[PDB]
């Protein structure tokens, strides 16, 4: 059987070497989204036992840059079984049923290597609602849709194949494909809260060289409402004071002064919080 | 007998630039990819990697440079016979012929008083005015006396039914005007694409502010316009972007109000 | 081949090279036998309507007199009727009564419904609804039936 | 030549294998849904006789439309499972091929392979991937899904009676199919798949949870009766959820507690609701 | 509605008792009804339904009569069938 | 027989080749699966005359049109609308000829210029680098001039997208664009990415049960992913250009993908005085201009207003013809360009 | 098609199939009547340019040109006497006395509105205008206007007006066109702004750059 270029690519794709010690409040998520990957593929005799079906599609869905496309290299990276990385947006192609037939062949490459899981970065590109009055090239891409959302829970089943599909609007997305029978665990990668943005600052001030007594408290209770690139921009910001007063190193006054400017810059945004259903 | 057709193809890469023995990826449209060399009477500087190729059949070489495609809709727009009216058919705003004068002629007809004191001079004027007052007629009157290229273009034109398809004509229009030495265009009834954007809830306008939105990069983008001087006729000039409205695309807003 | 015919919208065999037609073949399929065809309306007739005779009395007025008797009302002095509307709940006969009367009456009837399914039937370029008319005049007498 | 008329790309299921393992006893409640299609499809196709015996006209078409996870393609899988006849499963958006006349080919394939193959049961699943109303000629994507269209009308049209071919479809906006698909005639009868009511639920949680080893302190009816517009697509998910808590756990035994804790995490659709306009 | 268009306006209510009978009488030439069916005590039990729900009442007559399988319609199949209906 | 066997070799290989990809690259001994631009599918039991271990699926190569056996490999294919989108002869405009912005030069030529020289102060303090930065501002200000003299004195690759050159018909298309313009500038040297009128392309998504910019909100995902997604592309970096951020969709504005958010400001009385002076040192002045006189006339006078100043005060010279403008040429050149509606006010005390 | 002119002996056409060929023009075709756009007929094996086609007229023409005279006529009306006598000196009178207004000196009225209540003798007043007039009868209405993609609109606009030119002396009769405006339909996909630019699109045609030819207008 063939298979695509643009498949094995897919295959292919190098999710750097993103390890799970580099995601930070994510925990919680961290461990569904192991619970529904990786268990299930390595003792599937537990969920026969307890007489169930272990879930097959998890949706991270969250404000943008939460940490979804990180959690999935991390998956990526530390998990064995197949992984085909995908953006839902390049799988569209002008031609007449070429999107719906490479989501074919992305399943067929998945049902070949049977322990395969499939992760489609910002699915609301191809898994939009269904316009009633859309054009045709709304129409093709609905066709898509259709296709891929046959290929989860169609009338062939899916056995060892496992579906990730990252958003930041899912209220977008169509209900038969938010529907539980397709994408099963809905996770929140939601804003860090306290806890959670002290573990990522931490985790990306480490390799800054800071020379001064850094309250990372008063850091994160400056930070409400930032996400995990806004805690890392503002070390990136920290260490940019630090160059333009020509210092080899960063101080809680640069740390400050980052803060506020993020902050600052965070009012350029709009609604964030966005849910399915 | 001697001359022989040749499929029109675009030059996609040049293999091996040097001057050793080149290669030539063309596309032959709709057709096929290929690598292929020039013909022996073809120099290799009147090639380019974006020139549409013009190769032959059979070994496909044979070949002649070809200009930038241009939509039929788009070149269906230069003013061929111009308009039976004149400068003196045009009373009431003396001022208003003078300042339009200025600005699509004089440039154009004594060039020298301009570059004598290093003057670059304003290309781009908005006729505004209630409906009835002279700013077609004064368009028409520019169409009749220019000595160049003129390209009228009517903002109802612009609206084409796919995505891209609005401002894809208006980058080839900007470009044709471009391939010309010395081009007025002439946006009449601009207010159908030219309209302040707005966010909205439900995406509205986004395609008319899309080709809005071209044709502002065109009039003063990362590029040089080059020598294209522009006319903008409306009767709601409070519609029109801000954007638009800058002087660094509509030069010298006039006004066509109603007689004295 | 007398070119005389070979009238439009016909099929005709071309030789293979330098084409040369040199057969007309059997006609395609008539464009408003295959809109109906996709419409499929029910064929009717008075015996399948029942209940409704005082409005089968004058849609039969309407419809059957002028065009099998255009003489009755050149004398009345009036000019012959040209359009008829049925009030109706859902489901109570009106395109029953229609498709009878059509029927009864030999006029062809062509079913509109905006249906962009049959647009190239209609017509390939068809910005206008009125180009059904070409149609409508072919097969006339015609009754164009819409339903809401 | 005149080949066999078994040419086709479409073939139909190698029941050996490829048949589901759904069963109408896998499904639960929903009687009203499998009644129908039984005298539908399955019926028909073992007493076409007594049907022309006693007046009725059999239909070829079923749409089996309604909202998503109510229980359409899972009451197709357990057709196809227990039925004694051909099946032919195929995916609306399969019928859509590069090459131009594939497609319209695919559908007369599939016809054909039917019609040789009766007693058989077409099933083409999102039958709206193709059976769109808005057509927009001068697209050629739009122009091939319309010949795809006309020519699926036309082989549903060439069936005569005597012919035991039962066609059913699936769609989950059964309000963006074109009127001519489900024009009345041979072309389409409609089932609807709602959102089950409480006694649905009790029967769809009695079925779903037979399967697994609850403890004896569940008492299903808590959750049953509830207010909640949740399909049986929610249900398995509640049940699934539980189970995947229980392994979590390390427990081969389902506890109250696991059920409280995956119903709150998967009905999560509690939002505003403003109490003021009541 | 501007008078000089719609040439005539017909209105088809919904059927009274008479049309209902005949209707069900038409549309049930087309089964086995078993010998004495009172089609007008059937349409006296489905009062303010329109044609299309008599034959709807039709066709599930013969479906109640295919359900007990059976070859003729009966009295009971057509109660039942608009029982259903209505 | 090295002589007759490469005459052969090039008589099979002598001009015009068909170019086609590699899709797959079966074993059975390797042979090719490969895929012609005539859109067809030919399998090759012996690959050719490159290297088997050389070729990738989806690789383009050269082929024998008849034999179909490949015969070369060729380089990446990048639509040509995205090899015309870069800078060849670049901009002229040194930062001198900037006016009144300087914290904000200062702001883009760390963030685009810093990472790229002197990475090292970057490596020794151990940061990441700014990876996007947004230059926001009134439709006036500087910046696709800033732009352009980043381009002028950066000597690197420069490739100006602008916006509605990504929004095309034939879905697929616009993501393509992107993703062929990043990945050419990934493969050229250090490079920028200059996005004009970033608004046409990055509009907030929305939800809509009838109709809606599917296609261009697809292309904007694609250059969402580009910017920072799956891939990390820390060799590219990109500058975006807006007059209206309430516009643009959170996704896009997100630490990230575009982190200095550099806001442009209307000049100030010296910034006008400054730009006033920069475009009017080309000009045959006259000594005596109060450039900051007509600072203070400007009045809100936001970006080539102050130009445009200049240009209509030499042409108000070139009325009379002379060589001077004696600041009632620029008087009346003010008075022309704030654009005010006739009026018989006159009237007022 | 022929896409573009190159120069005389040379030009561009697209086959059907899509391909651009660059192939010579012969001395058999007039080297007029091309614009791109137009139809051509080529050499089956060299493509060459050796004719031109499009004599038949487009359905739209079909529909729009009213090929027969209304039974109706000006004596058919009773009552419109200042009515009848405005509208002949704008449609009929400057066509069959066009010596009055030239030695005058004036321009005739180029358009003419009927408006009045529902039924009073507008579209009467059309049809016997139809039914005297010698100049090609073009009749059109506003919700026949309103199209359902986007550019439609102003695109049947401009077709109509192209039509009249194309057979002019003409008479475009657009009635109803406070349909284009009062009335709002699903179909159309723009909405009100695209029945804005549609009106625009109007605009421009009665009144424009375009120098107009024998297209008197009326619109009721
Ligand atoms: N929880 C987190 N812990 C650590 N770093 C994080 C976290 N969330 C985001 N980041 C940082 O954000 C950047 C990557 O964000 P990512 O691509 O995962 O976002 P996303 O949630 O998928 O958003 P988007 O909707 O914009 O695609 C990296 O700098 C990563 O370090
Ligand atoms: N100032 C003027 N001098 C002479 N004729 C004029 C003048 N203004 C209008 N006209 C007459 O009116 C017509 C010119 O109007 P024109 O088409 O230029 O209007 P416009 O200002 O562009 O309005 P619209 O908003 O309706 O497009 C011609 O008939 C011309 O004779
Ligand atoms: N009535 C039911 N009883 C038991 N399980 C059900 C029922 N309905 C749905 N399910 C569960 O839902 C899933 C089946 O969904 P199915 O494919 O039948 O949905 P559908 O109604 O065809 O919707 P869609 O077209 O949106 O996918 C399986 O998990 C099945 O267990
Ligand atoms: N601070 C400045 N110094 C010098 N020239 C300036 C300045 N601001 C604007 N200009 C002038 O503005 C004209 C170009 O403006 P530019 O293209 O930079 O605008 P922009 O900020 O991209 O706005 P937009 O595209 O919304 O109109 C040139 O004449 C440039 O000289
Ligand atoms: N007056 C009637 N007599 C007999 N049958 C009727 C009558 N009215 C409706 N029907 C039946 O109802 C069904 C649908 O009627 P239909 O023609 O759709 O009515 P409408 O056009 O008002 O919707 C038809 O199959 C027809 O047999
Ligand atoms: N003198 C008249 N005044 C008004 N209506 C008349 C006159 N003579 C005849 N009619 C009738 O009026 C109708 C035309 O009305 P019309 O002008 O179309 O009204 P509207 O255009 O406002 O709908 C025709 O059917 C015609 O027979
Ligand atoms: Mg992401
Ligand atoms: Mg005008
Ligand atoms: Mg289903
Ligand atoms: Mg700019
Ligand atoms: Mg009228």
């Amino acid at each position: 059987r063939e298979v695509d270029p643009l498949v094995y690519n897919m295959s292919h794709e190098d999710p750097g070497n993103v390890s799970y010690s580099e995601i930070g409040g994510l925990s919680e998520q961290i461990r569904e989204l192991r619970e529904v990957i990786e268990l299930p593929l390595t003792n599937p005799e537990l969920f026969q036992r307890v007489g169930i079906i272990p879930p097959k599609g998890c949706l991270l869905y969250g404000p943008p840059g939460t940490g979804k496309t990180l959690l999935a290299r991390a998956v990526a990276s530390q998990l064995d079984c197949n992984f085909l990385k995908v953006v839902s947006s390049s799988i569209v192609d002008k031609y007449i049923g070429e999107s719906a037939r490479l989501i074919r062949e992305m399943f067929n490459y998945a049902r070949d290597h049977q322990p395969c899981i499939i992760f489609m970065d910002e699915i609301d590109a191809i898994g939009g609602r269904r316009f009633s009055e859309g054009t045709s090239a709304d129409r093709e891409i609905q066709r898509t849709l259709m296709e891929l959302l046959n290929q989860m829970d169609g009338f062939d089943t899916l056995h060892r194949v496992k579906m990730i599909m990252a958003t930041n609007r899912p209220d977008t997305l169509d209900p038969a494909l938010l529907r539980p029978g397709r994408l099963d665990r809905k996770i929140h990668i939601d804003l860090p809260n306290e806890q959670a943005r002290l573990d990522i600052l931490k985790i990306h001030a480490g390799p800054i060289t800071k020379h001064g007594e850094i309250d990372y408290e008063a850091i994160v209770k400056l930070s409400d409402g930032f996400n995990g690139a806004d805690l890392r921009n503002v070390c990136t910001e920290a260490g940019m004071f630090a160059i333009r007063a020509d210092h080899d190193f960063v101080v809680q006054e640069d740390f400050m002064k980052a803060v506020r400017k993020v902050a600052d810059s965070k009012k350029l945004e709009s609604k964030l919080d966005y849910k399915p259903v | 007998q001697s001359e022989q057709p040749l499929q029109v193809a675009r030059c996609t890469k040049i293999i091996n630039a040097d001057s050793e023995d080149p290669k030539y990826i063309i596309n032959v449209k709709q057709f096929a990819k290929f690598v292929v060399d020039l013909s022996d009477q073809v120099a290799p500087t009147d090639i380019e990697e974006g020139m549409r190729v013009g190769v032959d059949r059979n070994k496909y070489q044979i070949h002649i440079p070809l200009p930038p495609k241009i939509d039929p809709t788009v070149t269906m727009m230069q003013v061929e016979e111009k308009p039976d009216v004149t400068y003196s058919d045009v009373g009431g705003c003396k001022e208003q012929i003078e300042k339009l004068r200025e600005v699509v002629e004089t440039p154009l007809l004594h060039p020298e008083r301009f570059v004598n004191l290093g003057i670059e001079p304003p290309k781009g004027v908005l006729l505004f005015g209630p409906p009835g007052t002279g700013k077609t007629l004064c368009a028409r009157a520019v169409a009749n006396r220019t000595d160049a290229c003129f390209i009228r273009v009517i903002g109802s034109e612009l609206v084409q039914k796919y995505v891209g398809e609005g401002a894809r004509m208006v980058r080839e229009l900007f470009e044709m005007a471009r391939t010309k030495k010395a081009c007025l265009i002439f946006f009449d009834e601009i207010d159908a694409i030219g309209g302040a954007r707005f966010d909205d809830g439900a995406g509205g306008d986004n395609e008319v502010q899309r080709t809005m939105l071209e044709l502002i990069n065109q009039l003063d983008g990362f590029d040089p316009r080059g020598n294209i001087k522009v006319l903008m006729a409306t009767n709601r000039p409070d519609t029109l972007d801000p954007a638009l409205m800058r002087p660094g695309r509509l030069d010298r807003k006039i006004e066509f109000s109603l007689p004295d | 081949i007398d070119i005389n015919d070979v009238t439009p919208n016909c099929r005709v065999a071309l030789r293979n090279d330098s084409y040369t037609l040199h057969k007309i073949l059997p006609n395609k399929v008539d464009p408003l036998v295959s809109l109906m065809m996709v419409e499929k309306v029910p064929d009717s007739t008075y015996e399948m309507i029942g209940g409704l005779d005082k409005q089968i009395k004058e849609i039969k007025e309407v419809i059957e007199l002028p065009v099998k008797h255009p003489e009755l009302f050149e004398a009345l002095g009036i000019a012959q009727p040209k359009g008829v509307l049925l009030y109706g709940p859902p489901g109570t006969g009106k395109t029953l009564l229609a498709r009878a009367v059509a029927h009864h009456t030999d006029c062809t009837f062509i079913r509109v419904s905006g249906s962009e399914l049959v647009q190239k039937f209609i017509g390939e370029g068809a910005r206008m609804v009125r180009e059904l008319f070409v149609m409508a005049r072919e097969h006339a007498p015609s009754i164009i039936f819409m339903d809401e | 030549d005149v080949l066999p008329p078994e040419a086709d790309s479409s073939i139909m299921m190698l029941t050996s294998d490829q048949k589901p393992d759904v069963m109408y006893a896998d499904i639960g409640g929903m009687d009203i849904q499998k009644q129908e299609v039984r005298e539908a499809v399955e019926l028909p196709l073992t007493h076409f006789e007594l049907y022309k015996q006693i007046g009725i006209d059999p239909p070829r078409g079923v749409l089996m439309y309604g909202p998503p996870g109510c229980g359409k393609t899972m009451l197709a899988k357990a057709v196809a499972h227990h039925t004694t006849a051909a099946f032919i499963r195929v995916v609306g958006s399969e019928f859509v091929q590069k090459y131009l006349g594939e497609g319209p080919r695919m559908v007369r394939d599939v016809f054909r392979l039917a019609k040789e193959n009766a007693p058989a049961i077409i099933f083409i699943d999102e039958i709206d991937a193709i059976a769109t109303k808005r057509f927009d000629a001068q697209t050629g994507a739009d122009r091939e899904v319309q010949r795809i269209l006309l020519e699926l009308l036309n082989q549903m049209d060439g069936f005569d009676q005597n012919v035991n071919v039962k066609v059913i479809m699936a769609t989950n906006r059964a309000d963006t199919l074109d009127p001519a698909l489900l024009r009345p005639g041979r072309l389409d009868r409609k089932i609807e798949f709602p959102l089950p009511d409480r006694r649905q639920k009790r029967l769809i949680f009695s079925t779903i949870t037979s399967k697994m080893n609850l403890s004896e302190e569940v008492d299903l009816e808590d959750y049953v009766a509830r207010p909640d517009k949740i399909s049986g697509a929610d249900i398995n998910s509640i049940c699934q959820e539980s189970g995947m808590l229980a392994v979590r756990e390390n427990r081969y035994i389902v506890l109250a507690k696991d059920f409280e804790k995956a119903y709150k995490t998967v009905i999560k659709k509690d939002e505003q609701e403003h109490e003021f306009y009541k | 509605l501007r008078p000089g268009r719609i040439d005539r306006k017909i209105e088809f209510p919904p059927p009274n008792e008479e049309a209902r009978l005949d209707i069900l009488k038409i549309h049930s030439r087309k089964m086995n009804l078993t010998r004495g069916i009172n089609l007008r005590k059937i349409a006296e039990l489905m009062p303010g339904a329109s044609g299309a729900e008599v034959k709807g009442v039709c066709t599930e007559a013969g479906m109640y009569a295919l359900r007990e399988r059976r070859v003729h319609v009966t009295q009971e199949d057509f109660e039942m069938a608009v029982a259903k209906v209505m | 027989k090295i002589k007759e066997n490469s005459e052969k070799i090039k008589v099979n290989k002598t001009l015009p080749y068909l170019v086609s990809n590699v899709i797959e690259l079966l074993d059975v001994g390797k042979c090719a699966v490969i895929k012609t631009s005539t859109r067809q599918t030919y399998f090759l039991p012996v690959i050719g005359l490159v290297d088997a271990e050389k070729l990738k699926p989806g690789d383009l190569v050269g082929v024998n049109k008849d034999s179909y056996l490949i015969l070369e490999t060729l380089p990446t294919e990048y639509d040509s609308r995205v090899k015309a989108m870069e800078v060849d002869e670049r901009p002229t405009e040194q930062y001198s000829d900037i006016g009144g912005l300087d914290k904000q030069i200062q702001e883009l030529v760390e963030a685009i210029v810093l990472p790229m020289n002197h990475k090292e102060k970057f490596e020794n303090l151990g940061i990441q680098p700014p990876k996007g930065v947004l230059m926001y501002g009134p439709p006036g200000t500087g910046k696709t001039l800033l732009a352009r003299a980043c381009a002028a004195q950066t000597k690197a690759t420069f490739l100006k997208l602008a916006g509605p050159q990504l929004v095309q018909m034939f879905i697929g298309d616009g993501a393509k664009l992107v993703r062929d313009a990043f990945a050419l500038a990934k493969e050229k040297a250090p490079s920028i990415i200059f996005i004009d009128e970033l608004d046409a392309i990055g509009t907030k998504r929305f939800d809509s049960e009838k109709a809606g910019d599917r296609e261009v909100q697809r292309t904007m995902l694609e250059l969402l992913n580009q910017l920072d997604g799956f891939q990390p592309n820390t060799q590219v970096k990109v500058i975006a250009a807006t007059n209206r951020v309430d516009i643009l969709d959170p996704a896009l504005l997100r630490s990230g993908r575009l982190d200095r958010k550099i806001e442009f400001p209307m000049p100030n009385e010296e910034a006008r005085a400054r730009i006033m002076q920069i475009h009017s040192r080309k000009m045959n002045v006259s000594p005596d201009v109060n450039y900051e006189e007509l600072a203070r006339c400007t009045d809100d006078f936001n970006g080539a207003q102050c130009k445009a100043v200049c240009v209509e005060a030499g042409m108000i010279a070139l009325r009379r013809g002379a060589t001077e403008l004696t600041h009632e040429d620029y008087m009346e050149g003010i008075l022309e360009v704030q654009a005010k509606k006739k009026a018989n006010l006159q009237y007022y005390a | 098609t022929l896409e573009e002119i190159i120069d005389d002996n040379h030009a561009i056409v697209s086959t059907s199939v899509g391909s651009e060929h660059y192939v010579s023009i012969l001395s058999f075709v007039d080297k007029d009547l091309l614009e791109p756009g137009c139809s051509v007929l080529l050499n089956h094996k060299v493509h060459a340019v050796i004719g031109v086609l499009m004599d038949d007229t487009d359905p739209l023409v079909t529909v729009m040109k009213v090929e027969k005279a209304p039974q109706e006529t000006y004596a058919d009306i009773g009552g419109l006497d200042n009515q009848i006598q405005e509208i002949k000196e704008s449609v009929e009178l400057p066509l069959t006395h066009p010596e009055y207004y030239e030695e005058m000196g004036i321009k005739p009225p180029k358009g003419v509105i009927l408006y009045g209540p529902p039924g009073t003798g507008k579209t009467l007043l059309a049809k016997a205008v139809a039914n005297q007039t010698s100049a090609t009868f073009l009749r059109v209405v506003g919700s026949e206007l309103i199209q359902k993609y986007l550019g439609d609109g102003p695109k049947l606009v401009r077709e109509l007006f192209r039509v009249a030119e194309e057979h002019a002396p003409s008479i475009v009769f657009i009635d109803e066109i406070d349909a284009i405006g009062t009335k709002r339909y699903d179909s159309n996909s723009g909405g009100e702004r695209e029945i804005q630019r549609t009106m625009l699109e109007l605009l421009n045609q009665l009144d424009g750059f375009d120098s107009r030819g024998d297209v008197k207008v009326i619109m009721a």
